[PDB]
C-alpha cells in the first residue's frame, strides 16, 4: 500500500500506515564526502549504524493555542548517544538526516501541520536594533523551542511565525522541502535531506545546517479536548562522518 | 552547432515554452485534478486536463528569467562621500568595509537564494559639486585593501602607494571606471545567510558577518589642496557575472534595518510593515 | 581568445582579457 | 594607426550593458566549486511551485496565520458564496506570494494558472464546492448560476485532500502588464457550495481550506523590473 | 549573391523602376483609358497605353521610398527641462510619461499606418545652460521606469538604485548617450490608432492611451548642489529600426492638439486649419 | 592596445546615421508576429492608389 | 573610419592591469643574459624552506638570539607544559619567519605545515617530548592528556638531532585569512615532556632546542595584498 | 598545446599543486619524521608520512604566487612636485635621481631578491591643484636623460629640445601617460644588493649607488606663464614585467632610512623597531 | 557575428552586439 | 605580429609594437 | 565591405558605410 | 596594405594611408 512506510536504520525500525508519501530535499540522497569535493585531510571516521539510526526528542504538546514549534540541526541531537559524543571530539563533521514528525488523532479530530526543512535558518531579533540571537537561544538542543513562550531577553530570536522568525511570509515556507499532516489525511511526516553548505565539512558545534520549523496553520479541534494529542519527532542522521579528532569540546 | 545556439542568443530564444495542445471531453476514473498537498508536491495539471483546449504554438522564452539575467544587472551598492568643508588632509580620503548589504534593491534579490556564488563587475560612477565654483583637475584613487593589508590612516599614508593592491585611478572628464573581480571566497559559494556563530559563547558573532568579511575600499583625491572646496561622490555600481546559486528562499517580506542581519521592526499596526493590503472582506476582489 | 565558427555565417567569440573573469554574461542551460 | 569613428552612446554607462573588463587581480584562481544540492537555474523553477495564498487578509487576520485559511460551515441558505478575488498574478492578495513575487519584478507576464485547494476538516466531513474562472468583459459573479456558465470546477471532498482549478491563458494581447491595468485585468475567481458541508454528531461545525497557487507549463514573465513590493526608506547600517 | 545584393546596397539599387517602352498609334475596340472607379480599384493604364512612346532605359530606384527609410530617421519626441532655480532637490528631477505624440513631425509619419512593429533606437541630447557662469561636474541619470516599478519622488529615492531598472549614466563632456530597444508591446505590432475603450461605461476611456502605455522615463542630475545654478535640457531622439507597417491611412490634414487622440478644433474660417490654399476659380492655375 | 586614429565626425551625432548600439533590455523576448492583412513596404504602393483631388477648392 | 563604441573603463589606470605600450627606447638591445646561479621562479620555492621561529620573544628576548631558543631541563613534576603557540601562519611569533612574511602578502592561505625542532644538548643527554596539534573548535590544551587526543609526534632524542610535526590542512573552507580572523584560526601547536630530560654527572643541566617551519607540498597562498610587517613613517632620502 | 595552453592561462590554472593520497597505520624501522636540519636540508617529510589522510583531490595552483606575479604590480615609486609659488621660471621645471629605492612597499619586494632583470612599465599620475583657481591649459614634458646628457638649468634650456633624448608631452585632460623600458643595465642583471665598492680607498663609495644610476628625469610645465599658479604632482608608478630573479633572501625587517643603503637605526627599546609582538611567556598563545 | 561572403570581394556584416535590436537599418524587400 | 593557434578556438597573441618590452605580462614556467 | 587582394602582400579595401559616397578619394584612370 | 606572413606566428605589417610617406620607421640594411 502506497499509505503505509516502514524506515530501517541501524538498529531502529520506524512505521506508519498513514504516510503522504516521503520527500527527498532537492531529489538528492545524503552521500559521503567524495575526494574531489573533500578539502580536510584526515581519514574520516564513519561510525554507520552507531550513530545513522533513528533517536527520539522530546514530545511536545499541540493544542488549540499552540504557536509552533523549532529545533536545529545538528543541535538537537548534540546529546544523542555516539553521534553526539562524535560531534564534541572532532572539529568537523557532515551528515544528512532522515525526519520523521509523528502525530495520530482521530478521524473526528482535524488540524494541519506545516513541517519545513529550512537550510542556514539565521534567525531575526525584532525591535532590537543589531543586536543578533544568541548562541544560547539558538541552541536549544533536543528540547527545541516553544514558540510563543519564552519570556523576552535582549538576545531573544523573534517569535513571529507568520514571518518566518526572519522576516519572509509563512506562506512561502513552501519554496523549502516540507510536507503537511493533515490529520484527516495522515498520521506522520518523511523528510529525508542531504548535506548541504558551502563548504564540504564544517563545526557542528558553531554552525546549524537545517532548521526543522512546524507550525499549525490550521488549528487543532475536536470535540474530545480533554485527550492530549502530542507531536513526536524521530531523527535518524546518514552518512554520518568525522574529521579532526582532538579531546571533547565543552559548551558553555 | 555553435552559430545555430549563436542565432538563439541574438533572438533570445535558447529557452523555449512549450506549447499548448488540443484537448477533448473525457469521463474516466482517473481524476489528475485530485491529489494531495500533504506530500510537499505541487500538482502538475495542466490546462489540457481541465478544459478542451485548442492547439496553440508558443513561441514565448525564458531566456530573461534566467539566474544570470535577474542578478546579470548593474545596481547601485554604495555611495562614497568626500566633502572638503574646512579641513583637506582630513576630509579628502575615506574608507569602506565592501558588502552587498546596505541597498535594498540588489540585497533582495541575491537573498533570494542561500548561496551564490558569481563573478563581480564593478563601474564607478563619481560626481564632482563645484561648492565654491570651480573644481579643478581632479584625480581619485579607489585602492582595494583585502583583509590584512594596512589601512591608510592619513592622505599621505605609505598605504597609498599601492606596491600590490590594486588600484584604480580616475582623471575627471574620463570615461567611467570599471574592473573585473573573480570569486572572492575562501568557500565555494557565497553566504547569503549563514546559522552559524564564530564561537560558542554568549558573545560570539552571528550571520554572513562571521562569513562574508571582503576587506575595505579606500578612497581619496589624488590631486593636493585647491582654492575652491569640492564634493565628489563616487557611486558604485555592481553586476553578477556568470552565476550560479542555489536553495532558493522567501523574497524579504519586510524593510532592512542592518547590514549582516536579517533583524526588522514591527509597528503596533503591522499591516504597514508589509506590501499586504487588507482586504474588506472574502468577497470583495 | 577568438572563438571562430562557421556555417558563411562566421562567429567570433572573442576574450579581449586573458582572465576568465573579465568576459561578459553567461550563455544560458 | 586604424582610422576610427567614435560613435554616439561611446563612454556612457548603461546598467544593462554587456562588456568585458580588464580584471582587478590577475593570475588570481578561484576556489574549487563543489557539489551543493538544490541548484537553481532558472526563476521558472520557483514560479512552478505551489506557495500559500493569504486570501483571508482583512486587516484583523493580517499578522496571524490565519490569514492564510478560508472558513466553511454548514449553511442555511444555498449557493452561498465563500470567497473571490481577482486573478491577476499581481494584485492582492496574489501579491505576496512567491509567483506573485517574482512577477513583480517583470512588467509582462502570460501563461496559465494553477490554484490548488486543501480541505482541513475532520474525516469525517464531506462537501461539494464549486471553483469558478470567469474571463474578463463582465463583472465579477453575483450567483452560482452566473459563475458556473465560466470555466469551473466542482469539487468533491474525499480521501484526496486537494483539487486543482487551472486559469486557462484567455487574453486578446499575448501577454498582460502584471500591475494593474483596466486592459488587461485578467478576471475572477469565486468559489460557491455546490451541496453543503455535512458532518456527523459530535464532529466541529467548521473546517479550514487552505489555497495554493503557482504557474504551469506555459507560464512566462518578460522586460525585468524593480519591484514595488518592497522599499527601503533609510540608510541599511552596520 | 549577397556580394551582389550587396552592391546594390551601397549604390542604392535594390529596387528598381520599370522603363518605358516604344509604343505605336492603335485603332481598336479595346480601350485601355476608360474604366470604372466605381469599382474601388485604380486603372491600370500606363503611358505607353495614350501616346506614342520612345524606349527608355530607368535609372530611378525605390530604396528610399521604403518604409525603413521613410521611419528610419531619428527624430526629437520630448525636451526634458532640469531648471535649477530655488531649491535643488525638487528641481534636480523629473519624469516623464513615454509617448511618441508630443511631437508633430515624426507622430504624422507614424501615424500614416494603422499598425507597425519595429526596434527604437534612441539617441539623447543634453545640453547644460550655465545660468551662474559655472557648470563644474555634470552627471546625469536616465532610468526607465517599466509600469509598476516605484516611481522615485525625490532626488535620493532608493528606486535611483537601479537595482533591476535599465539606467543610463552621462557625463558631461563625452559623447551623446545611445541604446537600442526591442519591440515593446504585449500585442504583435503597435497601435497607431485605436477604435477601443478600457471598459462598457460612459466614463470608459478611448484611445490608443488604453494600449500604448511605455512606463516613464526618470531624470536626475546626479552630482549633489553645486554653488552655480544651471539648467539642463535632455532632448529625445527616436528612429526606428527593422520596420513593418500595416493599413496605410490618410496623412493629419490640420494641427494635433493633444496625445493620444485625433481631437482638433477648427476655427470660423475652416480655410486656415486645413494646407488647402484657396482657388480664385476653377480655371486659375 | 592597437593604435588607432580618431578620425574627424568622431561623438557627432547625425539623425540619419546607421549605427549599432547595445540593447537596454537584455534576453527580452519580443512577442510573436502575427499575420496582419494590408502589409505595406513602401510608399510608392500608396502613390498607385487613387484619391481625390479638391479641384474645385475656392473659398466658398 | 571604423565605427567604435569607447567602453565604461577605458582611460583608467588600474595598477594590476595587463596592457602593452611603446617602448621608449627603440631598437636598443639589452645586455646578453648570463648564467647565474640561484634563479627563482616561484615563491613557493621559498616557503618549502626551513626558516627559525622567534618562538622565545618575550620582551627581555627580544633582540638577542635567545629569542630563537626554548630551554629544557630536568624536571621534578611529570607532563609538564613546555611551550604552546597559535598555528595561524601570520600570527605571532610565526609572522616573522620566511613563510610568514611571505604569507603576510596574500590574503588566502591553505596547505599543511611542516614544524621541525633540533635539540641541542650534549650527545649524552637523553629526552622524550610530545607534540602536539589541536584541530579549532575548542581551547588550547590544558594537559598532556588534553593535547595528546589530538594531532600528535613523540620525539626521542637520538643520533639524529631533528623531528618534524606535519600540522595537516583540517578547515571546513579550502582556504583561510592570512590574518587574524576568528572563523578560521587554524588552532595550536603545544609540547609537553613526555618522560624527561635526563643527563649523566658532569653534564649541563639545561640544553636548548630550535624551531623550524616550512610548507608541506600542498601549501598555496593566494589574493595578493601589501603586507601589515612592514611600514614607512618618513621618506626615504638619500 | 598553445590553445590548451591558453585556457590554462585564462583560468589561471598553469601550476597544480599536487593531490594528498590516502596513508594507512605504520610500524616500521624507516623513520621520516627523524632527520638532522644539521644538513642545511629541509626535511621533505609530507601529511601522509605522519597520519592517516585521504585521498583528495587538490584545486589550488601557484600561478599567483609567481615571481612574474609577485613583482608585476605598479606600484608608485616617486612623487615629483611643481609648485609654483612666486618665481615661475625657477619653479616650473625640476629634476629627479631615478631610483626604486624610494618608497618601501615596492623596494621590499624586490629586495626579496640579490639580483633581478626586468623590463619596466612606466605609468604617470598627473594631478593639478588649482591654488588660484583655474588651471588653464596645462601641457607637461618629461624628458629622460641619460647619465652624461646635458641636465637643463633653466625652463627654456636648449637641451628640453629633445633632439635625442625620449621626451613625453602629457596634455591635461588626456588619459595618463604610459610607455615600456628594456632592461637598462650595463650587467646581465639588476644588484639588488652589491657587497663592493667603487675604488679601494677609505672614501670609496658602497652599496649599489656605485652600480645602478639611471639617470635623471627632468620635468617641466611647458605652458609659459599664467594668471593663476598651480600645484601639479606627478605620481611615477612601476611595473616589472618579463622578470627574472636569482638568490632570494630575507624580507627588510626594520624600516628603510636611506635609498642605496641597508643602513638602519634602532630605538633604545628595540622591539619597538620590529615586527615582532612581545610573548607574556613561552605558552601564553 | 560575422556574415562573411566572398566574391576576391569579401562582405563582412558584422552584428557587434547580441541582441538583433542593437543591429542597423534593414535590408530591403 | 599575431601568433595565430587554431583548436574551432582560434588564439590571437597579438603583439602591437615592434620592441619585446612592450608586450604584456610573461607566460608562466 | 572588404576587397582583399593577395600576392604575401594582402590589400583590405575597405568600405566602412554603406553609401557610395563615404568613400574615400577616387583611384585614378 | 597588410603584408600578412605565416610560420603559427603570423605577422601583420599594415600600412593604414595610401602614401609611403605614412608608414612608420624603416627596416635595416
Ligand atoms: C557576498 C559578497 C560579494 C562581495 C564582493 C563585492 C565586491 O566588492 C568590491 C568592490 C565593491 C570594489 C573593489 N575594488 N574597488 N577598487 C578596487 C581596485 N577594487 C573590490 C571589491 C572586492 O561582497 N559580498
Ligand atoms: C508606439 C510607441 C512606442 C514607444 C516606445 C518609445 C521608446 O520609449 C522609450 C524612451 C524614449 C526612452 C527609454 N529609456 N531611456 N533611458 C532608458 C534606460 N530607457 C525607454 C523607452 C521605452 O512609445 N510609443
Ligand atoms: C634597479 C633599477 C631599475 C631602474 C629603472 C627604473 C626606470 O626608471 C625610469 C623612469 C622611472 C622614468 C623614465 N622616463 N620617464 N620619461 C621618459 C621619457 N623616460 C626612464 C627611466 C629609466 O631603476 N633602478
Ligand atoms: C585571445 O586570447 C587574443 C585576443 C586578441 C585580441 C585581438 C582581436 C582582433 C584580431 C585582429 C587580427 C586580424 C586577422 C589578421
Ligand atoms: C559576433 O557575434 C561576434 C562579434 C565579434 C566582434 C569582433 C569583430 C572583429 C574581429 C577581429 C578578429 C580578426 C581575425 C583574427
Ligand atoms: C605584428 O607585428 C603586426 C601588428 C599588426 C597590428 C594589426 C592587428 C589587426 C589585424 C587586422 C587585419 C584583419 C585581417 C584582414
Ligand atoms: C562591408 O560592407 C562591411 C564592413 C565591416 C567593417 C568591419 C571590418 C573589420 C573586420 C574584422 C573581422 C576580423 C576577421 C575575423
Ligand atoms: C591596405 O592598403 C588597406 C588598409 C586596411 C585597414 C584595415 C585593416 C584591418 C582589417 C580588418 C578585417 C578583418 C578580416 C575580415
Amino acid at each position: 500500500s502506497d499509505r503505509i512506510i516502514q524506515i530501517t536504520r541501524g538498529d531502529s525500525t520506524i512505521t506508519s500506515q498513514d504516510v503522504a508519501n516521503a520527500v527527498v530535499g532537492y531529489g538528492v540522497w545524503p552521500h559521503y564526502l567524495t575526494p574531489q569535493d573533500a578539502t580536510a585531510i584526515d581519514k574520516p571516521t564513519q561510525p554507520d549504524t552507531s550513530s545513522n539510526r533513528f533517536y527520539t526528542l522530546d514530545s511536545k504538546m499541540w493544542n488549540s493555542t499552540s504557536k509552533g514549534w523549532w529545533w536545529k540541526l545538528p543541535d538537537a541531537l548534540k546529546d544523542m548517544g555516539i553521534f553526539g559524543e562524535n560531534m564534541f571530539y572532532h572539529f568537523l563533521g557532515r551528515s544528512g538526516y532522515t525526519v520523521h514528525v509523528q502525530c495520530n488523532a482521530s478521524k473526528f479530530h482535524q488540524g494541519t501541520l506545516l513541517v519545513v526543512m529550512i537550510p542556514e535558518h539565521q534567525l531575526a531579533t525584532v525591535n532590537k536594533g543589531n543586536v543578533n540571537a544568541g548562541y544560547k537561544y539558538t541552541h536549544p538542543g533536543e528540547a527545541g523551542r516553544e514558540v510563543g513562550t519564552q519570556v523576552e531577553n535582549e538576545k531573544q530570536p523573534s517569535d513571529d511565525n507568520w514571518l518566518n522568525f526572519d522576516g519572509t511570509l509563512l506562506g512561502n515556507l513552501l519554496i523549502f522541502p516540507h510536507q503537511f499532516i493533515n490529520l484527516r489525511s495522515n498520521n506522520s511526516a518523511t523528510l529525508i535531506v542531504p548535506y548541504v553548505n558551502a563548504v564540504p565539512m564544517d563545526s557542528m558545534v558553531r554552525h546549524n545546517n537545517w532548521s526543522l520549523v512546524i507550525i499549525p496553520v490550521c488549528q487543532l479541534q475536536s470535540n474530545n479536548i480533554s485527550n492530549i494529542v502530542p507531536i513526536t519527532v524521530s531523527i535518524s542522521p546518514m552518512c554520518a562522518e568525522f574529521s579532526g579528532a582532538r579531546a571533547k569540546t565543552v559548551v558553555q | 552547432n555553435p552559430v545555430e545556439r549563436y542565432v538563439d542568443e541574438v533572438l533570445n530564444e535558447v529557452l523555449v515554452v512549450p506549447n499548448i495542445n488540443q484537448s477533448h471531453p473525457t469521463t474516466s476514473n482517473a481524476a489528475p485534478v485530485l491529489d494531495a498537498a500533504e506530500t510537499g508536491h505541487t500538482n502538475k495539471i495542466q490546462p489540457e486536463d481541465t478544459i478542451e483546449t485548442r492547439y496553440v504554438q508558443s513561441s514565448q522564452t525564458l531566456d530573461e528569467m534566467s539566474v544570470e539575467s535577474f542578478l546579470g544587472r548593474s545596481g547601485c551598492i554604495h555611495e562614497s562621500v568626500l566633502d572638503i568643508v574646512d579641513n583637506y588632509n582630513d576630509q579628502s580620503f575615506t574608507k569602506w568595509n565592501i558588502n552587498l548589504q546596505e541597498m535594498a534593491q540588489i540585497r533582495r534579490k541575491f537573498e533570494m537564494f542561500t548561496y551564490a556564488r558569481f563573478d563581480s563587475e564593478i563601474t564607478m560612477v563619481p560626481s564632482v559639486a563645484a561648492k565654491d565654483g570651480h573644481i579643478g583637475h581632479i584625480v581619485m584613487q579607489y585602492m582595494y585593501v583585502p583583509p590584512g593589508a594596512p589601512i591608510p590612516t592619513t592622505r599621505d599614508d605609505y598605504a597609498w602607494q599601492s606596491g600590490t593592491n590594486a588600484s584604480v585611478f580616475w582623471q575627471h572628464g574620463q570615461p567611467f571606471p570599471r574592473f573585473s573581480l573573480p570569486f572572492l571566497s575562501i568557500a565555494s559559494a557565497y553566504y547569503m545567510f549563514y546559522d552559524g556563530y564564530d564561537g560558542d559563547t554568549y558573545k560570539s558573532r552571528y550571520g554572513t558577518v562571521v562569513t562574508n568579511d571582503m576587506g575595505t575600499l579606500c578612497s581619496r583625491i589624488v590631486t593636493s589642496e585647491q582654492l575652491h572646496k569640492v564634493k565628489v561622490v563616487t557611486r558604485i555600481y555592481h553586476k553578477a557575472k556568470h552565476t550560479k546559486a542555489w536553495c532558493p528562499r522567501p523574497p524579504r517580506a519586510v524593510q532592512y534595518s542592518h547590514t549582516h542581519t536579517t533583524n526588522y521592526k514591527l509597528s503596533s499596526e503591522v499591516h504597514n510593515d508589509v506590501a499586504i493590503r487588507p482586504r474588506t472582506n472574502l468577497t470583495t476582489v | 581568445g577568438a572563438q571562430v565558427s562557421r556555417q558563411s555565417l562566421n562567429y567570433f567569440n572573442i576574450n579581449y582579457f586573458k582572465d576568465a573573469a573579465s568576459s561578459g554574461a553567461s550563455r544560458l542551460d | 594607426g586604424l582610422p576610427v569613428y567614435v560613435t554616439p552612446g561611446s563612454g556612457q554607462f548603461m546598467t544593462t550593458d554587456d562588456m568585458q573588463s580588464p580584471c582587478a587581480l590577475p593570475w588570481y584562481h578561484p576556489t574549487k566549486e563543489i557539489f551543493i544540492p538544490g541548484e537553481v537555474k532558472n526563476l521558472i523553477e520557483m514560479c512552478q511551485v505551489d506557495t500559500l495564498i493569504p486570501i483571508n487578509s482583512t486587516q484583523s487576520n493580517i499578522g496571524n496565520v490565519s490569514m492564510y485559511t478560508v472558513t466553511l460551515s454548514p449553511q442555511t441558505k444555498l449557493a452561498e458564496e465563500i470567497f473571490a478575488i481577482k486573478v491577476d498574478i499581481a494584485s492582492h492578495p496574489l501579491a505576496t506570494t512567491l509567483i506573485g513575487e517574482i512577477a513583480s519584478y517583470f512588467t509582462h507576464w502570460t501563461g496559465s494558472l494553477r490554484f490548488s485547494f486543501m480541505f482541513c476538516g475532520t474525516a469525517n466531513t464531506t462537501l461539494k464546492v464549486l471553483l469558478a474562472y470567469t474571463p474578463p468583459g463582465i463583472g465579477k459573479p453575483r450567483s452560482r448560476k452566473e459563475a458556473m456558465l465560466g470555466t469551473h470546477v466542482v469539487w468533491d471532498v474525499g480521501l484526496q485532500s486537494t483539487v486543482s482549478l487551472v486559469v486557462p491563458w484567455i487574453s486578446a494581447s499575448q501577454y498582460r502588464f502584471t500591475t494593474p491595468d483596466t486592459y488587461s485585468s485578467a478576471g475572477y475567481i469565486t468559489c460557491w457550495y455546490q451541496t453543503n458541508f455535512v458532518v456527523p454528531p459530535n464532529t466541529p461545525n467548521t473546517a479550514e481550506m487552505l489555497c495554493f497557487v503557482s504557474g504551469c507549463k506555459d507560464f512566462c514573465l518578460r522586460m525585468a523590473r524593480d519591484t514595488d513590493l518592497h522599499k527601503q526608506t533609510g540608510p541599511i547600517t552596520q
